[PDB]
RNA sequence: ACAGCUGGUUCCAAUCGAAACAUGUCGAAGCAUGACCUCCGCCGAGGUAGUCUGUGAGGUAGAGCGACCGAUUGGUCCUGUCAAACUCCAAACUUACAGACGCCGUUUGACGCGGGGAUUCCGGUGCGCGGGGUAAGCCUGUGUACCAGGAGGGGAACAACCCAGAGAUAGGUUAAGGUCCCCAAGUGUGGAUUAAGUGUAAUCCUCUGAAGGUGG
RNA sequence: UGAGGCGCCCAAAAUGAUCGGGACUCAAAUCCACCACCGAGACCUGUCCGUACCACUCAUACUGGUAAUCGAGUAGAUUGG
RNA sequence: GUUUGACUGGGGCGGUACGCGCUCGAAAAGAUAUCGAGCGCGCCCUAUGGCUAUCUCAGCCGGGGACCCGGCGAAGAGUGCAAGAGCAAAAGAUAGCUUGACAGUGUUCUUCCCAACGAGGAACGCUGACGCGAAAGCGUGGUCUAGCGAACCAAUUAGCCUGCUUGAUGCGGGCAAUUGAUGACAGAAAAGCUACCCUAGGGAUAACAGAGUCGUCACUCGCAAGAGCACAUAUCGACCGAGUGGCUUGCUACCUCGAUGUCGGUUCCCUCCAUCCUGCCCGUGCAGAAGCGGGCAAGGGUGAGGUUGUUCGCCUAUUA
RNA sequence: UUAGGCGGCCACAGCGGUGGGGUUGCCUCCCGUACCCAUCCCGAACACGGAAGAUAAGCCCACCAGCGUUCCGGGGAGUACUGGAGUGCGCGAGCCUCUGGGAAACCCGGUUCGCCGCCACC
């Protein structure tokens, strides 16, 4: 099914489990990565990757886009990298589909997505100075797997 | 529900609290002379019978109370309005 | 709505705010208003008797007498003349 | 106290000195209170009316201004706690208070006490309260008999301070004598 | 006191707003009306801000103004200093002018009508699709900019 | 014959001018009663479409939840997130009553009341707020102005987008929009950018142009 | 190395291509300001008509006066010809 | 001889949004729709009603999942049943007593916002008679909002009016009210077929087609995990993301019902390019020959046959 | 108000903590069950009768801010949101400008350890 279907906010807010039964597992395997046992102060350089509209994510692009960013930062830093990264959003919203003409049309459940505004951080990384440029380049293919633009922020890090 | 076959309460009659007993109303036989009874048969002939052709209608899923409430010193009974109960036993 | 009853989406003019939880005060329960006074109409959540229907609530009448203990309050819904039987507990004077 | 959701009762609830349910019945009669209290050694009667900034005292009686027409004896007995009702009552014609209800607040309404005695005594001061005969004491018990006998059964006097031997019921008679007078400063 | 002038037509303004300057004498295009200062009418003119030019002109202008566009409350008798003169609290245009300029009275108090029928801006108004600050020629405007328009339609 | 269904119903003008909604209905292609239009009569001094101020009503936007409630991360207090059927908070704003100013009414009698006559109960569009639906020149609400029943000017054409509400006739100045020609008005001024004919397209079923990329 | 402006690539449809057309490139494009004009039945102004109200009147016959606050209209109501 | 209802993204089937109550939808007064989301009511109770007295609950801790003692504890308990709301010296618990779940008659509001409409309901009175309490006071059923039914007829309750010249008796007619049901719930007594069909109309409502949409379908692009012996990118290429078309399908009901004749084929003409061949190119896991992939390009060509009405597709021999 | 009673507002009053206060005065704790009355068992309580003792509780007086609460300054913030207007921008969801309004969380510094009414009283 095509993002075009339910990547705008243009309908109330769906998130009550008490009232809606049936809602899919999420895709995302971890929200937080890297050595998660270390804290992200210990770190000189913080890199967050900017939402530019704001907009709806599936899980299921929330899990391609995490999964193809630590991964490379895996391939990158290893198996154990002093690097940790953090996927901010859950899903809550959940999605229908209307799946017999409009009659009784109120679609079935199918699916979740996070709501992100424009300017928020989807994803934040904790690098050190040597590994600056590949967490760029985690987030350049983690943008590239979500609807809208991203600006690859730069928090603390004057070493330029 | 439950009910007590005798309780003090208000006797329209004597005008003052007495003790009564509640009895359920029982159908008393007709005639078969009053006004109706002669327009059934003045007006039923050949063909159908209009409002005389037709049949006993149903029934409500729960009846009303339907008791007499007798004043246990004048011996002068009194109705009230019923209420929906699906079974009515008196005590004692 | 779903149902036409009187209390049909008075969830939160007939809830009180946590704090005037609890029975409230018998002063305004036992004030006396006179014919002429101006007073403003709201339910109690904790007072249970002697409401008016919620439709009302925040209409200024006009006292025109009383009915046992109750008051007899002049309104106009929208431009419909309308009295309203209405307990002290639920009125307050105006101004 | 826990949070902002917390409910503190009202004032006097906390204190446990006002029955709000009780109150509010109480003035639902239109009329004027005869607030009956009582301490481990005194009486106190208050006619009180509802107020705009809280309740109004028109007229009242302590057991202790009780000596200023002739009394040496004790302020926390039967006799004490009618004589102060009655003194109450008097000053309340006085000011122009015809009838009033009982409000006994906190205390109970055991038959034969002395809120109840109160309340005779407000009532034969000419004051028009709502009333039941069968729960005030008898004649004799107010006067203060009850204690008579119970100095009878003697062996060291009931009283320290020598107000009497045998005590006195007859006393009491005295003192109801002189409110009962037109005469006296109320 | 601010000098109302309406600049955008009654087609499709809503209905208060359209109620709330023929409260304020006015009821035609080019129209124009003098406002005491106050909080009540300060709710008004804030309420038509989009549909109108205001502001506080020089003594000069309204005199140019009530010179050549004042009218009587009845007929057409012309409105001069003799006019003025011998039917107002004044002696001529200016006692006026400065009498309403500091609100110690108004022209329906004077006996002339409370508009001003004012002509259509020689050499055109700045547009009625954007306020002062954006080039345009509604809501308020400073008394340069006032008078500018007010002299146009002279 | 009857039909709640289609068609038609013939002269001129002047005043006012809708409803396409609510309740009931074997009712949904119909009626009745209301709302609303109009006419007549009665009444006799106030009225309230705007705003300001005072006395009240309200929990939507937003926000937040170590304030309830239910969701929703990880680590050896801290750290990551939410709510149409959550709220410790909380607007703009809508609304009752009153006073003030404004406007209006007391020969144009307002407000109110009684009675005669209706038409109407397929609506539509824009904008704001919506709920359903991938969406729709979709379906179904709500407030408002418009079309319907609204000319004239502009928008190539074009019910509801812009200006504009209009007796006749005449002179003048503007509005929206435009000023190289077609076609009335500039081949206007100061300055800058663009080389793609980008563009010369307010709005829109109507005018596309996206994620991504660019030592132009 | 960061930011902004315009543009370029991304960019495929059926009878004849298009900003209405012609055609336009220090513009007849875009953005920032500014100057002068054109252009409605709007607004201003002369005269007349209708309607409403006013004065005079038997008059709803004349005459005079007022209208910034009157002048569009489907169904329908009312009235003169 | 008649009936066989209405609603409905056409109708039928399915369902009942056909009478009621609650939360949300609903946009902070009121009102507000959909075959909108969550879900309930057609009872039950003589106490599970009423009053009074005495009393304080969930849950946790400490001392001897039953009991006893103490501490914390504004309410998370309980209060018949949906939901939302109310309630703590109580509206909850226990105990005792009691029958107000009473008769008569109104005011007002609701039903039905505004704004007319019945039954039903509620709050608040006056009158009568009672219960409990010291008394104020409370009790017109259950804390509040669902638990409901016209006229005609019958039975029933107490008193009274009346029946053709008149009296008596029988048997009738009536004033007031209770009970018996119409759930299509503001009330008809009621099954289907029609392809043998007929009429009135409707594009107010469907079928083909047009138009809008583009989920579906076709095609493309971004990213490039993965494998391709080594090698992302000779080649194949998941996930996820962004688009174009209007060839598939679905949706809508805008046009047409006083008619725009279906599919397939045939014949004849024009066109599109996302190119199968032919021309010219680039790469190769390109020796050659040949493959495979890609680019420009719509001048021309793209044929004959077997089953099947087929479109499609499968199959045969030819073919650049 | 050198200690009391009846209250209004109903946490600015709550939670917690410190210090001070009482010979025939006040409130209490306190002493005691013949009576009125009382405990499903207990004079515990309720009720009655009373002063040997006491200021340790309570209570009243003075005060402290750690938690909770009210209001206020400065910052967040004229931000978020928003009534009116636009031939302003954007492919679009949407944004911006002008006009009139205008939060919440949170931080820091203050305020708050009740205010007020009637009666009585060295
Ligand atoms: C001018 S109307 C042409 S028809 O509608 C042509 C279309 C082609 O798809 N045919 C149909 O729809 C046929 C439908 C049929 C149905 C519903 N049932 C049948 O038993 N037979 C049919 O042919
Ligand atoms: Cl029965
Ligand atoms: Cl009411
Ligand atoms: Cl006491
Ligand atoms: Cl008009
Ligand atoms: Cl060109
Ligand atoms: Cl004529
Ligand atoms: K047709
Ligand atoms: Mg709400
Ligand atoms: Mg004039
Ligand atoms: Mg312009
Ligand atoms: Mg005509
Ligand atoms: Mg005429
Ligand atoms: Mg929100
Ligand atoms: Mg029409
Ligand atoms: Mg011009
Ligand atoms: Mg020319
Ligand atoms: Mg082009
Ligand atoms: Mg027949
Ligand atoms: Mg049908
Ligand atoms: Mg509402
Ligand atoms: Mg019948
Ligand atoms: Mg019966
Ligand atoms: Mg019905
Ligand atoms: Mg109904
Ligand atoms: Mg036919
Ligand atoms: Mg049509
Ligand atoms: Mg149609
Ligand atoms: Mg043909
Ligand atoms: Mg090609
Ligand atoms: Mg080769
Ligand atoms: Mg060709
Ligand atoms: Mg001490
Ligand atoms: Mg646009
Ligand atoms: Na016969
Ligand atoms: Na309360
Ligand atoms: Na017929
Ligand atoms: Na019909
Ligand atoms: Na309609
Ligand atoms: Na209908
Ligand atoms: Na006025
Ligand atoms: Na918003
Ligand atoms: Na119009
Ligand atoms: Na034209
Ligand atoms: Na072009
Ligand atoms: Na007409
Ligand atoms: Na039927
Ligand atoms: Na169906
Ligand atoms: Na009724
Ligand atoms: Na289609
Ligand atoms: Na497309
Ligand atoms: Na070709
Ligand atoms: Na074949
Ligand atoms: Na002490
Ligand atoms: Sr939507
Ligand atoms: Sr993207
Ligand atoms: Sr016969
Ligand atoms: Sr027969
Ligand atoms: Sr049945
Ligand atoms: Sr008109
Ligand atoms: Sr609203
Ligand atoms: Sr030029
Ligand atoms: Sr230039
Ligand atoms: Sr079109
Ligand atoms: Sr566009
Ligand atoms: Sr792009
Ligand atoms: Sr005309
Ligand atoms: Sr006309
Ligand atoms: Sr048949
Ligand atoms: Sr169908
Ligand atoms: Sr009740
Ligand atoms: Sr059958
Ligand atoms: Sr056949
Ligand atoms: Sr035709
Ligand atoms: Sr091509
Ligand atoms: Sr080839
Ligand atoms: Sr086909
Ligand atoms: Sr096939
Ligand atoms: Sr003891
Ligand atoms: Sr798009
Ligand atoms: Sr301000």
């Amino acid at each position: 099914k095509p993002a075009s279907m339910y990547r705008d906010i243009d309908k109330p807010a769906y998130t009550r489990r008490e009232y809606i039964t049936g809602i899919p597992g999420s895709k995302i395997a971890q929200h937080k990565m890297g050595r998660k046992q270390k804290d992200a102060d210990d770190y000189p350089v913080q890199i967050s990757l900017i939402v530019e509209e704001t907009v709806q994510l599936r899980h299921g692009s929330l899990e391609a886009s995490r999964l193809s960013a630590n991964r490379h930062l895996i391939k990158e830093l290893g198996e154990e990298g002093d690097y940790k990264m953090t996927l901010r959003k859950f899903p809550h919203q959940v999605l229908r589909e209307n799946k017999d003409g409009m009659r009784a049309a109120f679609g079935k459940i199918v699916g979740t997505a996070a709501r992100v505004q424009a300017g928020e951080q989807l994803f934040t990384a904790y690098c050190n100075v040597e590994d600056a440029e590949h967490v760029k380049e985690a987030f350049r293919r983690a943008y590239n797997k979500i609807t809208p633009s991203c600006r690859i922020d730069s928090s603390p890090a004057g070493n330029a | 529900m439950q009910m007590p076959r005798r309780f003090n309460t208000y006797c329209p009659h004597c005008n003052e609290h007495q003790e009564h007993e509640v009895e359920k109303v029982r159908s008393g036989r007709q005639t078969g002379m009053k006004w109706i009874d002669r327009q059934r048969e003045r007006n039923s002939g050949i063909g159908n019978d209009g409002k005389f052709s037709k049949v006993p209608g149903g029934d409500k899923p729960t009846k009303k109370t339907d008791l007499k409430y007798r004043c246990g010193e004048c011996g002068k009974a009194h109705l009230r309005e019923g209420w929906r109960a699906g079974r009515l036993e008196f005590q004692e | 709505p779903s149902s036409n009853g009187p209390l049909e989406g008075t969830r939160g003019k007939l809830k009180n705010k946590p704090r005037d939880r609890g029975t409230s005060p018998p002063q305004r329960a036992v004030e006396e208003f006179d014919d002429g006074e101006k007073v403003h109409l709201k339910i109690d959540p904790s007072v249970p008797n002697g409401r008016f229907h919620p439709r009302f609530d925040g209409q200024t009448g006009t006292v025109e007498g009383k009915q046992g203990d109750a008051y007899k309050v002049d309104i106009v819904d929208g431009g419909k003349e309308k009295t309203i039987i209405v307990t002290a507990a639920h009125l307050r004077r105006q101004e | 106290a826990t949070g902002p959701r917390y409910k503190v009762p009202m004032r006097r609830r906390r204190e446990a000195r006002t029955d709000y349910h009780q109150r509010l019945r109480l003035l639902k009669s239109g009329k004027p209170r005869l607030v009956a209290r009582k301490s481990n050694k005194h009486v106190r009667a208050q006619l009180v009316t509802l107020g705009p900034n809280g309740d109004d005292t028109l007229a009242s009686a302590h057991s202790s201004d009780l000596a200023e027409y002739g009394w040496e004896a004790p302020t926390g007995n039967m006799p004490s706690a009618y004589l102060t009702g009655l003194l109450a009552g008097l000053r309340a014609q006085e000011a122009g208070v015809e009838e009033a209800v009982l409000d006994i607040g906190l205390n109970s309404p055991t038959p034969g006490s002395k809120v109840f005695a109160i309340q005779e005594g407000a009532i034969d001061a000419g004051l028009d309260i709502p009333h039941n005969d069968d729960v005030l004491a008898d004649w004799q018990r107010t006067r203060g008999a009850h204690i008579a006998e119970y100095d009878e059964q003697l062996e060291e006097p009931l009283y320290s301070g020598d107000f009497d031997a045998a005590d006195l019921p007859e006393h009491f008679d005295e003192l109801r004598e002189t409110l009962l007078d037109g005469d006296i400063e109320l | 006191m601010h000098a109302l002038v309406q600049l955008r037509g009654e087609v499709n303004m809503h209905t208060d707003i359209q109620d709330t300057l023929e409260m304020l004498n006015i009821h035609h295009v080019n129209h124009c009306t003098l406002v005491p200062e106050t909080d009540a009418y300060r709710g008004m003119v804030a309420k038509v801000n989009d549909f109108v030019a205001f502001g506080e002109p020089s003594q000069e202008t309204l005199e140019t103004v009530l010179a050549t566009r004042a009218e009587p409350l009845e007929g057409d008798a012309d409105v001069d200093d003799e006019w003025v003169a011998e039917h107002t609290d004044y002696d001529d245009i200016s006692g006026l002018a400065f009498a309403l300029l500091s609100e110690e009275t108004t022209l329906r108090e004077q006996g002339l009508s409370p508009t001003l029928r004012l002509h259509p801006p020689r050499g055109g108004h700045d547009g009625v699709k954007h306020p002062v600050k954006e080039g345009g020629q509604l809501g308020k405007h400073d008394t340069e900019g006032i008078d500018d328009l007010l002299e146009a339609m002279r």
